[PDB]
């Protein structure tokens, strides 16, 4: 929860957030994976699964 | 600013208007337990309990939730120390210092940042020992922070072991983080990126990021 890494996985998901335009497999499935662990990490986040 | 009365000391609660829904109920449970914990000479004192409830909330973004007041001088605000002498307080004002390059102040205090409402789950402890009153404050500590919970969009806690279970003492998920307390071993509230997680979640919910530089005092 703490942590550098959680930082940068926070960040990350928050850049791909403001893209929202995915034109790959990869990122779209980045973009929901990430929302996964946030949520399991921090209980509720802003954002939601595509 | 309303008030309602109790009866044990400190007699009179003053509250802000955003507070009402609970009142009627702080004040039953207060009058069940504040005999037992009034036997101890307390931090803060009676007088002082409540003051965070003269702070409003729907302006609240964040809350920043201790266990409880520092064993001696507790003010009623959480972590706050007027002469700037507290260890817990120092530590979190070196945290900002690196994160926001200001470095020459002579103080810091959560209660002045826009966005935040600093608290403690636990309201009260016996002079000197933590935790000494969890088992008066429970039923209390739940009610005001599923309050506050209800306003903010996250809640921050330190300390690791301490709110290892905080979910469970609340009803509606809300954006959670456990740091580590100031004074963990191995300065791991040093390396800590609290207050940078909590301003990445706020834009995720689409919540402006606190501006943390508000709480140096010069
Ligand atoms: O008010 C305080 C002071 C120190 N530690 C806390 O958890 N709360």
């Amino acid at each position: 929860m703490t942590s550098s890494a959680d930082l940068t996985n926070l960040k990350e998901l928050l850049s791909l957030y403001k893209s929202l335009r995915f034109s790959d497999s990869a990122a779209i499935e980045k973009y929901n994976s990430l929302v996964e662990w946030g949520t399991s990490t921090y209980w509720k986040i802003g954002v939601q699964k595509v | 600013m309303n008030s309602v009365t109790v009866s044990h000391a400190p007699y009179t609660i003053t509250y802000h208007d955003d507070w009402e829904p609970v009142m009627s109920q702080l004040v039953e449970f207060y009058n069940e337990v504040a005999s037992w914990l009034l036997r101890d000479e307390t931090s803060p004192i009676p007088d002082k309990f409540f003051i965070q409830l003269k702070q409003p909330l729907r302006n609240k973004r964040v809350c920043v939730c201790g266990i409880d007041p520092y064993p001696k001088d507790g003010t009623g605000v959480p972590f706050e120390s007027p002469n700037f002498t507290k260890k817990s307080i120092k530590e979190i004002a070196s945290s900002i210092s690196r994160l926001t390059g200001v470095i020459d102040y002579k103080g810091y205090n959560l209660n002045i940042i826009d966005g935040v409402i600093p608290w403690n789950y636990y309201l009260s402890c016996k002079l000197g020992e933590t935790k000494s009153h969890a088992i008066y404050w429970d039923k209390i500590s739940k009610l005001l922070l599923q309050h506050i919970t209800k306003h903010v969009s996250v809640l921050y806690c330190l300390g690791k072991t301490d709110f290892s279970n905080i979910r469970a003492k609340l009803e509606s998920p809300v954006t959670t983080i456990v740091g580590y307390h100031p004074a963990a071993r191995d300065r791991q509230f040093e390396k800590d990126r609290s207050f940078e997680i909590i301003n990445v979640l706020l834009e995720l919910d689409n919540k402006v990021p606190i501006n943390w530089a508000q709480g140096f005092i010069y």
